[PDB]
RNA sequence: CAGAAUAAGCACCGGCUAACUCUGUGCCAGCAGCCGCGGUAAUACAGAGGGUGCGAGCGUUAAUCGGAUUUACUGGGCGUAAAGCGUGCGUAGGCGGCUUAUUAAGUCGGAUGUGAAAUCCCCGAGCUUAACUUGGGAAUUGCAUUCGAUACUGGUGAGCUAG
RNA sequence: UAGUUGGUGGGGUAAAGGCCUACCAAGGCGACGAUCUGUAGCGGGUCUGAGAGGAUGAUCCGCCACACUGGGACUGAGACAC
């Protein structure tokens, strides 16, 4: 199952922008009504939160970014926590190396949604060959292109350049023209946005 | 290359057999005191050489009768 | 009636720091010379003296106070004649995370638990001191 | 205790009964419904509420409250009962199951309808 | 009398023999004497397809143990590719 | 300077014709680099007892050595009835305690520890347990300098 | 090849515990794991609006361990909270002063044999991924035999006087 | 506890053995729990627990026992035989 309905008070509940909308337009000019909750009884991001509540928070905000559901994301943190290193750090390393998040981040989908569809449709291929399924694990040294005959896609080419606005990242390298690209290695904790908290997620699910 | 234990006579009455008494010091499995056990074994005696209070060495063997497969092998100490 | 000796010493030892003497004296024996020496030779007492009368051997030892507080500050009896305490050489117990001593008595004689995790022996686990 | 005491006699535990010994360890029972009636609460609480004594296979015979507005249970039922207690009834320590066997569901009820049994409304 | 034979492990369609030494009376995924080796017919990208172990395999035989013929095969195209 | 609120408790006194009531508050603060203290306060409304319990706090203060960000050896403390058990623990474990001993660990600077507590868990009584045991916790160069010895010596 | 075309429910919103208002009823109807709500403004009963948590599942009942240091070996107590026999003597048992020689039972160390496979853990391999299957390790904290050590406990011989 | 505990002669078994038999003797077990009585297939393992422990013995593997209820033997290398 994945999740289907409104986005924008998805995001407002949260009260930060969750890149769930192309971005052809800003969000204070999407949705117009930022800093308060989706509730007749929402109030201003002031409002007093106990520990409880602001752990929960950090971690549906972390969760519905990349469209992942409680099972699979429990399974997430259980993995994290058997690896070795900082279990922030794995955590945000094995949501960033799913294959709809790195073709979106490649720049193939305006929005994650997008990169999901595509994927599932079979436009993806992965080494060479067709796979359907969002999940899988992106390893270093990978090639992802872009079928054939999901090339000379208008969705596509309007996701490229849209993806020329921002800045293509690091460990991505893509050349745009034959619809390829290479993820190198997982990307460490500077690359990513630095306001997400893990240690809270962290305390949460060790409690 | 023979299992042998050394113990102490408790009784002669029988015809050419002996009882022995055998004792071990064990740890409790919980509590980790240590504990004495004793147990007593019959053997075979042919010519009635022990007697009651002397140290024996028995080694085991075929079953002799019923409740009897050791036999006595040297008398270590005298009563 | 006393049934535990090096008990008694320890007693001894830790009601004279608690009171603020400077020496401390009981009856002697070769096992409480041999932990006194090793005591000694960890920093915690000073000076260790015997006397002999005509067969009366009396064993004296000099405290050491650091700052305000006594320099031992916790001393405790491991084994005790109602229970033995024996421990491999894998599992000797560590005080204050090495900052204290379990003092061991092995077949090389009386020693720390770090000179025996060095030798790579086992034994009796006499006490801890820190 | 001292390591002897201890040796000679170990330490003892105190067993643990059940608070619902007329299921004898099963999720459910099935009964026949005895007598059904109306009772009063304990202090400081009133009302009448439904209340029955059911006669179960485990050869037992219980109390069980009925929970909802509007039943039609009667003389000669046939019954699921489950455990729990209504706390202000003294002695009612079973439920009964709603729209299982021959009690049916609560009419009018669009809330919690997985709880007393009722379907979705079409 | 005993052989040697394969006893059947893995999962549905994808089946996974171990090559046991055992009395022909046990059952056949049941007690064993020694196992020396494993045949694997649908093995793909870097997996081994057959381990054979030949000195235990000659010692048994040399004992009058008897192969089955699936592991008569196996031995045969396992010393000819080695 | 960082400042945890653990309670507040509302408490009366009995006179004739009625009663009155009143309010006690315990705080916790800290530098989150060793320097750490408590207090409480009472008064008729909550913010004045917690201005008060603050004001004592700041007055009572002790130092407190670590080993980075954990304890330096195990720690077993009492006050009354309570008892508490703090032992040292990983990078990447956290602070593994009640509310009570979280507060105090977290303005005293500790980030990875294990705690337990046994007995009775009032929070005051519990704060001066972990208190105590935070001030009695020592050091190697301490140990050295009492025994005589070197610090490669002591180990 | 066809065309969004065939495909979302369940629990909850006084505190413990994330998520609030309005109508209907008035110690009635009813709710309730504990503390407790309802006797005309019910954020706690029923409906509705809104929201929160999960999601092809969601809730309830039953059962085991945990929290419970609430049988306490690790790791509890007995003046007044539960708990010192009314007071002695004494059998089995438990424990027992100092020095010395010897023994090697307890205790410690080495070696050898054994401790089936599967299962748990680690590094890999094959399933589009995962579950799953599988190669090799680590582990199986034990037992037995044999060779060593003698500080402590035990046995034996000798000696001493503080009990 | 009176074939009960030990011994001798004899019988019997694939094989040691009161396994059986005739005599001789009075031994044997027990507070480290005999006898009687309730309950129960055992282990590798499984669940829980920081650990020590506690609960458990479906599915997989090893051992044991049973085959409507009791008592027997035959054939056979092997059964007291679903």
């Amino acid at each position: 199952a994945r999740y289907i309905g409104p986005k924008c008070k998805l995001s407002r509940r949260e009260g930060t922008d969750l890149q769930l909308k192309s971005g052809v337009k800003p969000f204070d000019v999407k949705t117009k009504k930022a800093n308060k909750a989706p509730g007749q009884h929402g109030q201003a991001r002031g409002g007093k939160q106990s520990e409880y509540s602001l752990q929960l928070r950090e971690k549906q905000k972390v969760r519905r970014i990349y469209g992942v559901l409680e099972r699979q994301f429990s399974n997430y943190y259980k993995e994290a926590a058997r690896v070795k290193g900082a279990t922030g750090e794995n955590l945000l390393k094995l949501l960033e190396s799913r294959l709809d998040n790195v073709v979106y981040r490649m720049g193939f989908g305006s929005t994650r949604a997008e990169a999901r569809q595509l994927v599932s449709h079979r436009s993806i291929t992965l080494n060479g060959r067709r796979v359907n399924i969002a999940s899988i694990q992106v390893k270093a040294g990978d090639v992802i292109a872009v079928h054939e005959g999901a090339k000379q896609q208008l969705r596509i080419k309007n996701a490229i350049e849209l993806a020329a606005q921002r800045g293509i990242p690091a460990w991505i390298e893509v050349d745009h023209s034959k619809l390829e690209g290479t993820f190198k290695a997982a990307p460490d904790r500077s690359d990513l946005p630095a306001e997400i908290n893990e240690s809270l997620i962290v305390e949460l699910y060790s409690k | 290359t023979v299992r042998t234990l050394t113990g102490k006579v408790v009784s002669d009455k029988m015809d050419k057999s002996i009882v022995v008494l055998i004792e071990r010091r064990v740890q409790h499995p919980l509590y980790g005191k240590s504990i004495r056990r004793s147990t007593k074994l019959h053997a075979h005696d042919e010519n009635n050489v022990a007697k009651i209070g002397d140290v024996v060495t028995i080694k085991e063997s075929r079953p002799i009768s019923k409740t009897k497969a050791w036999t006595l092998v040297e008398v270590v100490e005298a009563a | 009636s006393m049934q535990d000796t090096v008990a008694d010493m320890l007693t001894r030892v830790r009601n004279a720091q608690m009171a603020k003497k400077q020496t401390v004296s009981m009856p002697s024996s070769k096992l409480k010379v041999a932990i006194a020496n090793v005591l000694q030779q960890e920093g915690y007492i000073s000076n260790v003296e015997v006397a002999q009368e005509e067969t009366k051997s009396t064993l004296t030892i000099t405290l050491k106070y650091f700052e305000g507080k006594p320099v031992i500050e916790m001393v405790k009896r491991v084994s005790r004649p109602g229970l033995r305490q024996y421990r491999g050489k894998d599992k000797l117990p560590s005080v204050k995370q090495g900052l204290g001593i379990a003092i061991v008595s092995t077949s090389k004689g009386i020693m720390t638990d770090r000179a025996a995790r060095a030798a790579g022996i086992g034994g009796e686990v006499i006490a801890f001191v820190s | 205790a001292t390591t002897n005491q201890l040796i000679r006699k170990g330490r003892t535990t105190l067993v643990e009964k059940s608070k619902v010994p007329a299921l004898k360890a099963c999720p459910q029972r099935r009964g026949v419904c005895t007598r059904v009636y109306t009772t009063t609460p304990k202090k400081p609480n009133s009302a009448m509420r439904k209340v029955c004594r059911v006669r179960l296979t485990s050869g037992f015979e219980v109390s069980s409250y009925i929970g909802g507005e509007g039943h039609n249970l009667q003389e000669h039922s046939v019954v699921l009962i489950r455990g729990g207690r209504v706390k202000d009834l003294p002695g009612v320590r079973y439920h009964t199951v709603r729209g299982s066997l021959d009690c049916a569901g609560v009419k009018d009820r669009n809330q919690s309808r997985s709880k007393y049994g009722a379907k979705r409304p079409k | 009398m005993v052989v040697i034979r394969l006893a059947r492990g893995g999962a549905k369609k994808r089946p996974f023999y171990q090559i046991v030494v055992t009395d022909s009376r046990n059952a056949r995924d049941g007690r064993f004497i020694e196992r020396i080796g494993f045949f694997n017919p649908t093995a793909q990208g870097q997996a081994e397809k057959l381990r054979l172990d030949a000195d235990r395999f000659a010692h048994w035989v040399s004992q009058g143990a008897q192969p089955s013929e699936r592991v008569a095969s196996l031995a045969a195209q396992a010393k000819k590719a080695t | 300077l960082v400042e945890k609120l653990v309670a507040v408790d509302r408490v009366a006194k009995v006179v004739k014709g009625g009663r009155i009531f009143s309010f006690t508050a315990l705080t916790v603060v800290g530098d989150g680099n060793g320097r750490v203290g408590f207090g409480r306060g009472k008064a008729r409304e909550v913010p004045a007892a917690i201005s008060k319990a603050l004001e004592a706090a700041r007055r009572n203060m002790i130092t407190v050595d670590l080993a980075g960000t954990t304890l330096q050896h195990p720690v077993n403390a009492r006050h009354g009835a309570s008892r508490v058990y703090m032992q040292p623990a990983s990078e990447g474990t956290g602070v593994i305690a009640g509310g009570a001993m979280r507060a105090v660990l977290e303005a005293a600077g500790v980030h990875n520890v294990l705690a337990k507590c046994y007995g009775s868990t009032n929070a005051a009584n519990v704060v001066n347990a972990t208190f105590k045991g935070l001030r009695d916790m020592t050091s190697p160069e301490k140990v050295a300098a009492k025994r005589g010895k070197s610090v490669e010596e002591i180990q």
